[PDB]
């Protein structure tokens, strides 16, 4: 479970980076954090896993609830290239979902902090898989990217949306909905790590550097992904590598898979079976 | 305005 | 590269055509000829009373008078019992623990 | 409605929008801000991590080499 | 429909050809049936493998959903290229660089899977230690067998 | 049985002294009376058996089959009365003959004591369904479907008849009371090989074991609806009860002659599961459907355990239902359009909205959601075939995934996607039809809150 | 051009988004905590 | 970097170089096949558009196709080499494969029982 | 919710925008080849121009027989039901 | 069935639109539409139709190189996150005659009107199969083309499944 | 890690293997070596249900935490006191575990080393 | 209600409440309020039924089955004696079957009462199913779905046929 939680974090993480469709990053981020949940499993973690359950389940919901905000604005357009310049225009949509990023990427003391960083910790001084504990470590990063990607390119420049503008998130139901959960993504993690019964002992000693391994790799994702983001502003046209293709095409085993395994089936149940 | 919604028979 | 005079002819027609057929699906205004905060509390009152009271009733009076009166229907973990606690059903009382080291 | 589309322009903004949203944005750094203050330990460090290297062998119980 | 319209044993003369061609509303140019061995295809056409997917979605099927026409000659394996099944469509990558880059990337990380259990992480601390007897007792252990003792010592 | 018989034999008296157009009226009221009668079958004790008299018993395995057969012939009548609506008066009421006469021998069938008359009355329903088929059957090819129907059973029920025969000269009774406490071990031999396999085979070919299943196809895809409900709900069945029965007196031997019909069953299973996927037809995709299930019931009976005894029986029953029900829904479709091709007409969920509920509950059901009684018996099936050897979860559970597959294939197929722009004939869902359906999906659901009365007698 | 013009003049960067709100959370919390010192010392 | 066509992924029909060599033999057959599609499409829309038709155009195309993909095929079989070793190959192979498999495994299994080395300890459903 | 005249005013301010078009020679019924002196190149990025309008796209066998603004409203009329 | 400028013109439109979907901001693909524009420019006044087809030919492998694998996609564009999404809810008008008479109660200025159209389909009907018949030559059309109507009066021929299609928003 | 970069690629003979150690015994170098104290009984960890993992040298502070908060219910954020106690403990139980594997570690070296000694005759 | 000795339960011990804090507890009074809300009226309905219960006292009775000899005093071939010898045996087979859910029912009990302490604590509990499921193992395994007191019979003399020959080389 160790090393199936590993690849999975890691390799859902990779195909988040550069996916355009805006469910389909939150959707990938989801694969990504169940990952580091069969991560925890793996090093003997369930109610580390379990807590992150809980607190996965409020910002996550929360990130879907503002994309479809966004998407219900832009008249079911799912595209972040077609987003930008809504930083402004839906305020409480941003900052729902600028709270909902930094609980996923694990800003210190909101709801999804109370989860990972355990989390983190624990795999860093555990008896453990190395290369496991490296993937992981290293999905954390991305998951600052993937997140930055969709802030940058959904909230921040210019509009690149079609110019009859229908924006408007002034609906009741949708600012309570999302405002609860809005409550939730940053004190739900507090009030839970602070109620339940402690079930095993937590290891709080370690050097410096197990201790603050999840919030250094994440500050430098977000940074990283700060240059990514602003080179694409510049007038140079750029060809595409096979990573980029890899990670776009999510490793191509939908592309594969869907089409030998049904092909290969499907033709023996009427050639062979059948007829 | 409101316009005519063509759904199938529901009385059946 | 453009329409043929025979092809704007018949899409004019159509168009016309459409449009009308569009236009009398409008509902005429008689249509559909129809066959013949204290409110707020009394509303969430009355879902109180017959969505949690009532099914609560039915649900204690089945624990209690069916399924409680079966062995090992429901079945508690045992209350913890710490250093110090007195016990409610024989007045036992606990000792302390030890005296800690001094840390 | 009460909003009205505008054509190639920045939309029509309620003050209630604005108001709750600036808030919440607040009300999030706060939060943080007040939470390092008293639990900034559980981001930084709880207790201090010892160098090994600097334990005398008389309190590990390592004998002299001719021992 | 009478049986001069439905499918027939594998054609033979140039004439029989014909008359299979236009039976399937093909042209006698395009039309080919499927090699003479004993699998039983008859003179039904052979067409190309290809999905439904690959059609055009803009011109105006009498099927849109299926994206066939009304008596247009059907694949034989129809049933299998419907567009919720198999797609041929053209990929941007190469089949058979898509199976080496994917079949690459997971060998090389099952490998340093093993080479990482091989070589794991851990901590610089000695076993933790448990109070009587390693929890003897509390572990189910044979209350009426003394366990050999464990005992653990201050440092 | 007496109470049962005579009733069902007075159905015929009133069926030709009725009115002329009140004979469905009082066929299907007094029918579903008699069904109603059936549950006095369920005073059943955990010991002994209900033995009636010297002729007819009735135990936990005939108990369900019984109350399945009597329900059906209602639904039968309501399934036939359209259809046969142009028929004339006297050819209307030799057709409601036909099926009263076939509930009669099943009732028979499958209560009687002595096996030589289990085998005249499971022989006998051969006359009156083969009628249905080639004399009220659509099609140019229901006279084929008539003889492979007729020679596939009795190339085997001939060899059942010697060796019944055989049994009795040298046992001296085939009272399958008497047999429960006169067996004798069957020693290795190749006389008792072919004992072994005279015994079984009529059975295998009715279940139908795959290899000897192609005559079931061809049957369905022939046969009026009434004829499909009844073969795929019950006569099917007749393979399993005596499967069920006979093997009393087989053992030891099946623990090694079993052994090939449980690798053409559990390969079986995956095949036809398969060939499901590529179905054009949809009565030929139904009938593919039960041969595979039937697969897992073949399996659960030659293993012989207490669990897979009880998976059977459940298996048998909660089939006969999903079964009877698919076949009435694909015809309510035939009414329409009078084709089975299944991607003629899609999208029918957009026209039919409530039809395609019962489209959607009998899918749910013929891939085992739990906590259904189709999935009660897969499930006892699987568990204990798992202890016989751990392998076959593979197979059991490869054959899931196809199942589940291949079921919502056929759901999405017919009534999701884009309707069929030309078929402009897709009238309401009447009265008759939603009721019909219902009087299948509801005592099949029903039966999850007591599933202990088609476990069988092993329960 | 529209899109470079009036409202969508000016958007704030990516660490001008994630500071939304720091300069009241920052007055409150600076009022909180001076409170706090308060009730503690006396 | 040239496009390799698979059996799963055809060849764009923009970089198919028989796509732009097209001869005055290739426009005719082109007409010719619009030609049939044309009378095809006018004798569908004739009865899709009548207003008194009520029911199922039924389409000769779909029954050849039905018809082909079931009652055509034993009449167009032939007993040879191919279809024999391919009717062996996956008709009694598979049965034989499955035989050996679940009966080695059921006699190391019944072997371990008689022995006493198989752990049954609370094994009481079956 | 789209009117004959509101899908009329945004084709014609689309092309007010467009350089290579004079806006006050232009009309309805100007020909984007015959009147205003445009090539099929210019029409391309033309119908591209409302696509991004209108947020759809036009099929290129019916976007290449759009040779007038008149010809654009009729045909986005249609694909909308607009009929006032 | 596509002419050589057909060819150029859809590689030009494909091209601009790959090319706004790596670019995504508007400035930058301003910039680089110019760009390919002039590309295209160039070989415009090309007269030797064999170079103008390598040219082509080139430029299509060009582009298979340098697309983007995930170009944007109009919601509604078939491959649409929108595609086919109201089709569910698109009933044909035929299914109107098998409402129940209080069905139909309900709306009688509606089923009013309706009756008008069938009338002015049923009387129309003749004369579009006979102008179809004597506008056809005699081996069946040869292409998908339909004519208008000639006369005042006429309407024109197979009008009816397009006239009255369902909306596109029909709920 | 550190160790982890000695241990593999340097030399293993002198690192501790966490899977066997102690290799010595607990007395070797060490006059009077004391026994480790244990406040709770088993009774008391059994009557408070600790879970087994917990049921360590610092039972008793987690005994003192887990009736605090059962009796300061429904103030949640009370106990803190008890808390640090237990956690406290925790720590130096964990640093007595690195002295362990520090210990282990010196006596490796010094095994070599005489072994260098010996045989360098 | 049920024999407490069948379905045992060791005396329960419930701490008295001992609060080291000032605010109220909110279970407390919500326990007050499902007491006064709930509890009250449930109970006046009960005693109402209850009521007209104690109005028609009947009573039924648990079937006894005398002992019949079993199949090992049954002559070969005859149905009568087999007959009743086999209908006992299948009562008994029943009745061992609820034994050991009887059984199962107090370890799966004693695992949940004994919360985290359950290894040690349910070691009697445990024992005593380990006992009777070999028992029953004994008993009734491998038989088949046609079993019967002839093959038990046949399986126990197998069992005995191996128990004697062990002991005699030893
Ligand atoms: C153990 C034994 C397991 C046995 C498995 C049997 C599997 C049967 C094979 C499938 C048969 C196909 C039925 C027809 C369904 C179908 O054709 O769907 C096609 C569908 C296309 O979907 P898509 O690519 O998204 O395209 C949508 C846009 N056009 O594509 C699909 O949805 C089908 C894709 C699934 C293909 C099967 C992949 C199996 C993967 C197994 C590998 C994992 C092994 C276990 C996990 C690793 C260990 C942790
Ligand atoms: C078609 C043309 C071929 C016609 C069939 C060919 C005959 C096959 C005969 C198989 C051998 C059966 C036999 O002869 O056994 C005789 C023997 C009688 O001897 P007895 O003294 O009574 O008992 C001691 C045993 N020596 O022992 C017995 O009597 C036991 C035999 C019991 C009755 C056997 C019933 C017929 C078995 C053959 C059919 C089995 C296969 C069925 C396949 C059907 C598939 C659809
Ligand atoms: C337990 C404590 C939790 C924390 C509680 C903190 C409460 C703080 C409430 C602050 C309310 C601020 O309310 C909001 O502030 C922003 C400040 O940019 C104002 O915004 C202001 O600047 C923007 C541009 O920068 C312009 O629109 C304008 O100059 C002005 O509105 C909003 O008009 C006002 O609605
Ligand atoms: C933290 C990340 C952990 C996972 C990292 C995994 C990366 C491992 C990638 C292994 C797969 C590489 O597989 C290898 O790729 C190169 C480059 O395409 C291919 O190279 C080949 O393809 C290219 C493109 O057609 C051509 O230049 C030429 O045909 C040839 O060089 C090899 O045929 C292939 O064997
Ligand atoms: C001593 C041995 C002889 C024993 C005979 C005992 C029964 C004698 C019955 C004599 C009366 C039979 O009745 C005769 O048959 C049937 C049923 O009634 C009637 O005709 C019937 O037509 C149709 C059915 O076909 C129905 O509407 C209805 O059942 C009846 O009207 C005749 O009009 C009547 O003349
Ligand atoms: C193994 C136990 C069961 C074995 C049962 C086998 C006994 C024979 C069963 C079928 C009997 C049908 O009897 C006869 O069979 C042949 C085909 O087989 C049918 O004929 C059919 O197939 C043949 C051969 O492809 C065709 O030439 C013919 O056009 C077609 O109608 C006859 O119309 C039917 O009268
Ligand atoms: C020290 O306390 C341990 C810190 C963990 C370092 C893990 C290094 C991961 C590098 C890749 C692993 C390759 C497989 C051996």
């Amino acid at each position: 479970t160790l090393c199936l939680g590993a690849i999975t974090t890691l390799f859902t993480a990779m195909c988040a980076l550069t996916q355009n469709d805006i469910k389909k990053i939150i959707a990938f981020s989801t694969s990504s954090q169940l990952g580091l949940m069969m991560v925890t499993i793996g090093i003997n973690q369930p109610y580390l896993a379990f807590l992150h359950i809980c607190t996965h389940a409020f910002f996550k919901a929360m990130l879907f609830m503002c994309s479809g905000s966004i998407i219900h604005s832009l008249n079911d357009e799912q595209d972040i290239r077609k987003m930008g310049g809504l930083f402004k225009a839906m305020p409480f949509t941003t900052t729902a979902l600028i709270v909902g990023s930094l609980a996923l990427t694990g800003m210190p003391f909101l709801t999804g902090f109370y989860s990972k960083d355990l989390i983190i910790e624990a795999a860093n001084t555990s008896y453990t898989n190395a290369w496991a504990l490296l993937m992981t470590l290293i999905a954390t990063s991305f998951t600052a990217i993937y997140s930055t990607r969709i802030i940058f390119f959904a909230l921040l420049g210019q509009p690149r949306f079609p110019t009859l503008v229908n924006i408007n998130e002034n609906n009741p139901l949708l600012i309570n909905s999302i405002k609860r959960l809005l409550i939730g993504s940053l004190f739900a993690g507090y009030i839970i790590s602070n109620n339940i019964p402690p079930t095993t002992i937590p290891q709080m000693t370690m050097p410096y550097y197990l201790k603050t391994t999840a919030l250094i790799v994440t500050i430098l994702g977000f940074i990283l992904a700060l240059e990514i983001s602003n080179m694409t502003k510049n007038l140079k046209y750029h060809y595409p590598s096979n990573a980029f293709k890899f990670s776009t095409l999510l490793g191509y085993f939908p592309t594969i898979m869907h089409r030998l395994a049904p092909y290969m089936n499907l033709s023996m149940s009427q050639k062979s079976a059948s007829s | 305005k409101r316009l005519f919604i063509i759904k199938p028979s529901g009385f059946y | 590269s453009g329409y043929t005079p025979e092809e704007k002819l018949r899409l004019q027609q159509l168009r016309e055509l459409r449009r009308r057929w569009l236009k009398d699906q409008e509902l005429s205004p008689r249509e559909p000829v129809l066959p013949p905060v204290i409110y707020k509390t009394y509303r969430h009152s009355i879902f109180a009373f017959t969505h949690v009271l009532i099914p609560v009733w039915i649900i204690h009076y089945y624990l209690k008078y069916h399924v409680t009166t079966k062995p090992y229907t429901i079945v508690e973990k045992k209350p913890r019992i710490f250093p110090g606690d007195t016990i409610l059903e024989t007045g036992e009382v606990i000792p302390p623990m030890k005296e800690f080291p001094d840390q | 409605a009460h909003i009205e589309p505008r054509y190639r322009q920045f939309p029509q903004l309620t003050r209630s929008q604005v108001i709750q949203a600036e808030f919440f944005s607040a009300t999030m750094w706060f939060w943080i801000l007040w939470r390092f203050w008293h639990d900034s330990d559980a981001v930084l460090g709880h207790f201090p991590y010892p160098d090994p290297s600097q334990w005398t062998d008389e309190e590990l119980g390592i004998p002299p080499d001719d021992e | 429909i009478t049986k001069d319209m439905l499918p027939g044993p594998y054609p033979k003369t140039p004439e029989e050809r014909a008359a299979a061609a236009k039976k399937y509303n093909m042209r006698v140019e395009d039309y080919e049936p499927y090699p003479d061995d004993g699998t039983g295809y008859g003179d039904y056409p052979k067409l190309p493998d290809r999905s439904q997917q690959e059609r055009d979605p803009w011109y105006d099927w009498d099927h849109p959903d299926l994206r066939l026409n009304w008596g247009e000659p059907m694949h034989w394996d129809l049933d299998m290229y419907i567009r919720n099944r198999v797609d041929t469509s053209p990929t941007p990558v190469n089949w058979n660089l898509m199976c080496k880059h994917l079949f690459g990337f997971v060998a090389f990380m099952l490998f340093m899977f093993w080479v990482g259990e091989t070589y794991p992480a851990y901590q610089p601390v000695g076993p933790k230690q448990y109070p009587y007897n390693n929890l003897y007792l509390e572990r189910g252990g044979d209350p009426n067998k003394e366990p050999e003792p464990v005992v653990h010592y201050e440092i | 049985m007496l109470k049962y018989i005579i009733p069902t034999i007075m159905l015929m008296p009133l069926t030709w002294l009725s009115k002329n157009n009140m004979i469905w009226v009082n066929s299907t009221a007094h029918s579903l009376l008699i069904s109603f009668t059936s549950l006095l079958l369920m005073n059943q004790f955990g010991d002994n058996s209900l033995n009636f008299s010297l002729l007819f018993f009735s135990d936990s395995l005939s108990t369900p089959l019984l109350i399945l057969t009597m329900w059906l012939l209602p639904l039968m009548l309501m399934a036939s009365q359209h259809h046969l609506s142009k028929e004339n008066l006297t050819r209307k009421k030799l057709f409601i003959t036909m099926l009263i006469s076939l509930q009669l021998f099943l009732i028979m069938t499958f209560t009687a004591m002595e096996l030589i008359l289990f085998y005249i009355l499971f022989e006998a329903t051969l006359v009156p369904t083969l009628i249905i088929i080639t004399r009220w059957g659509n099609q140019t090819e229901r006279l084929n479907a008539g003889l492979y129907f007729l020679f596939y059973t009795l190339a085997g029920s001939l060899p059942l008849l010697v060796a019944l025969i055989y049994i009795q000269n040298t046992v001296g009774s085939l009272n399958f009371l008497m047999l429960q406490y006169w067996v004798q071990p069957v020693h290795n031999s190749w006389s008792n090989v072919f004992m072994w396999l005279a015994c079984m085979m009529a059975f295998m070919v009715k279940m139908p074991l795959y290899g000897l299943h192609l005559w079931l196809p061809k049957a369905h895809v022939e046969a009026p609806i009434a004829g499909s409900m009844v073969l795929a709900a019950v006569l099917l069945k007749l393979g399993g009860y005596g499967m069920l029965r006979i093997t009393l007196i087989l053992n030891p031997m099946t623990d090694f002659m079993a052994y090939p019909f449980i690798m053409l069953s559990l390969w079986g299973m995956i095949m036809t599961s398969s060939i499901c996927l590529r179905q054009t037809d949809l009565k030929s995709l139904i009938a593919y459907s039960s041969v595979s299930h039937m697969a897992l019931v073949i399996v659960a009976i030659l293993i012989q355990t207490p669990w897979s005894y009880m998976g059977a029986t459940a298996l048998m029953i909660a089939h006969g239902l999903t079964s009877s029900m698919l076949f009435c829904l694909a015809n309510s479709n035939y009414e329409r359009i009078h084709s089975r091709t299944m991607i003629l007409a899609r999208g029918l969920q957009t026209l039919l909205p409530l039809m395609a509920t019962w489209w959607l509950l009998a899918s749910l059901t013929n891939l085992a959601l739990p906590p259904t009684i189709n999935l009660i018996g897969e499930l006892f099936v699987v568990m204990s075939t798992f202890s016989w050897s751990n392998i076959t979860i593979i197979l059991m559970g490869v054959n899931m995934v196809i199942t589940a597959l291949y079921s919502l294939y056929m759901l999405i197929m017919t009534q999701r996607g884009k309707y069929t722009y030309h078929i402009n004939n897709i009238s309401p869902s009447f009265t008759r039809e939603n009721a019909l359906m219902s009087l299948h999906i509801l005592p099949l659901l029903l039966l999850t809150l007591n599933p202990k009365i088609i476990l069988g007698p092993l329960y | 051009a529209w899109r470079y013009m009036g409202g969508f003049a000016n958007n704030v960067s990516f660490v001008g988004a994630l500071l939304k709100g720091f300069k009241w959370g920052f007055a409150a919390f600076v009022v909180a905590i001076g409170a706090e010192y308060y009730l503690e010392s006396q | 970097p040239k496009y390799e066509a698979s059996r799963l992924s055809s060849l764009p029909t923009t970089l198919d170089p028989a796509e732009y060599d097209i001869s005055s033999e290739t426009r005719k057959a082109q007409a010719e096949r619009l030609a049939i599609r044309s009378r095809l499409k006018r004798e569908y829309q004739l009865q899709y558009y009548d207003p008194s038709r009520r029911g199922v155009i039924e389409d000769p195309a779909l029954v050849r196709w039905t018809y082909a993909r079931s009652a055509n095929i034993y009449p167009n079989f032939r007993p040879n080499t191919k279809t024999s070793l391919l009717g062996a190959l996956f008709g009694i192979g598979p049965l034989v494969f499955w035989y050996y498999v679940f009966k080695t495994d059921r006699d190391r299994k019944e072997k371990l029982i008689q022995e006493g080395k198989l752990d049954r300890t609370f094994n009481i459903s079956y | 919710p789209l009117t004959l005249e509101g899908i009329k005013d945004r084709v014609l301010y689309v092309l007010k925008l467009y350089d290579k078009i004079d806006p006050e020679k232009l009309s309805v019924n100007s020909h984007f080849m015959k009147d205003l002196g445009l090539d099929s190149l210019d029409q391309v990025e033309i119908i591209m121009a409302m696509e991004d309008e209108f947020g759809f796209e036009i099929p290129d066998i019916d976007a290449e027989k759009l040779m007038c603004p008149q010809e654009i409203v009729d045909y986005i009329a249609d694909k909308k039901d607009v009929y006032e | 069935y596509l002419t050589h400028q057909q060819k150029v013109l859809r590689l030009y439109k494909r091209a601009l639109r790959h090319l706004e979907s790596w670019c995504i901001h508007r400035d930058k693909y301003r910039y680089f539409a110019c760009l390919l524009r002039a590309r295209f420019d160039e070989h415009k006044n090309e007269k030797d139709m064999v170079k103008a087809t390598q040219l082509l030919r080139e430029a299509e492998e060009e582009f298979w190189h340098g697309q983007h694998p995930q170009p944007y996609i109009f919601p509604e564009s078939p491959g649409g996150t929108s595609y086919e999404r109201y089709e569910c809810y698109k009933v044909p008008e035929w299914c109107l005659d098998d409402w129940h008479p209080s069905e139909k109660a309900m709306y009688p200025d509606y089923f009013a009107k309706r009756e008008q159209w069938k009338k002015l389909r049923r009387e129309s009907w003749e004369r579009e199969v006979k102008q179809l018949q004597e506008e056809t030559p005699v081996g069946g059309p040869r292409t998908e083309a339909l004519p208008p109507a000639r006369k005042q009066g006429d309407l024109p021929p197979l009008w009816w499944h397009i006239v009255t299609r369902p909306r596109e928003r029909p709920m | 890690g550190a160790h982890l970069a000695r241990r593999y690629l340097g030399d293993a003979s002198v690192e501790p293997d966490p899977l066997r150690m102690p290799t010595f015994p607990p007395d070797y170098g060490f006059p009077e070596r004391k026994e480790r104290e244990m406040v709770a009984t088993q009774q008391e960890m059994n009557d408070a249900q600790l879970v087994l993992q917990q049921r360590d040298y610092c039972a008793h502070y987690l005994i003192r935490f887990l009736k605090c908060k059962r009796d300061s219910f429904p103030n949640f954020l009370a106990c803190k006191h008890e808390r640090h106690d237990w956690d406290y403990c925790e720590h130096l139980d964990y640093v007595k575990r690195m002295k362990e594997f520090e210990r282990e570690r010196r006596l490796l070296q010094r095994k070599k080393r005489r072994e260098q000694r010996e045989a360098d005759m | 209600s049920w024999d407490k000795d069948v379905y045992p339960e060791p005396p329960r011990r419930t701490p008295a409440p001992s609060p080291q804090t000032s605010l109220p507890n909110p279970i407390t009074y919500l326990t007050k309020a499902f007491d006064l809300l709930v509890d009250r009226p449930v109970t006046l309905v009960r005693e109402f039924i209850e009521r007209q219960h104690a109005k028609n006292k009947y009573y039924y009775y648990h079937r006894e089955f005398r002992r019949v000899p079993d199949i090992t005093e049954c002559q070969e071939k005859d149905v009568l004696c087999m007959f009743e010898a086999e209908m006992q045996w299948r009562r008994d087979y029943k009745v061992d079957q609820e034994i050991v859910n009887i059984i199962q029912e107090r370890l799966k009990a004693c695992q949940q009462r004994e919360g985290e302490s359950h290894r040690q604590n349910c070691a009697k509990e445990l024992e005593q199913f380990t006992q009777v499921v070999k028992a029953y193992q004994d008993r009734y395994h491998d038989l088949g779905a046609h079993y019967s007191a002839r093959k038990c019979l046949a399986k126990q003399k197998q069992r005995m046929l191996a128990e004697r020959k062990a002991a005699k080389e030893a």
